[PDB]
């Protein structure tokens, strides 16, 4: 059981720093799609305005 | 945007007024052939020849 607790501290450390990492990933995927819309807004803001 | 809309601006308003200069100085030209003669001619001689 000694042996057995040790196994079982690395293997949950690993789990909760692989946890945050889903987090991580998600919250850049999501900064790549905000910064898409936010370019296509303001470049269609600019076209119309310069037009008119 | 607006940074061009400004240099557009300027732009325009300088071409048209070279286009405005040349109609004036055509104009002017056209005076001056309607209005020298040989007294303006000694005139302009007498104010050159000074130096």
């Amino acid at each position: 059981d000694l042996d057995l607790a040790k196994a079982s501290a690395t293997d949950q450390l690993k789990k909760a720093k692989a946890e945050a990492q889903v987090i991580i990933e998600q919250a850049n995927k999501r900064r790549s799609q905000i910064l898409d819309e936010a370019k296509a807004e303001a470049e269609q803001e600019r076209t119309k305005i310069v037009a008119q | 945007a607006q940074a061009e809309i400004e240099a557009e601006r300027k732009r325009a308003r300088e071409e048209l007024r070279k286009q405005v200069a040349i109609l004036a100085v055509a104009g002017a030209e056209k005076i001056i052939e309607r209005s020298v003669d040989e007294a303006a001619n000694s005139d302009i001689v007498d104010k050159l020849v000074a130096e």
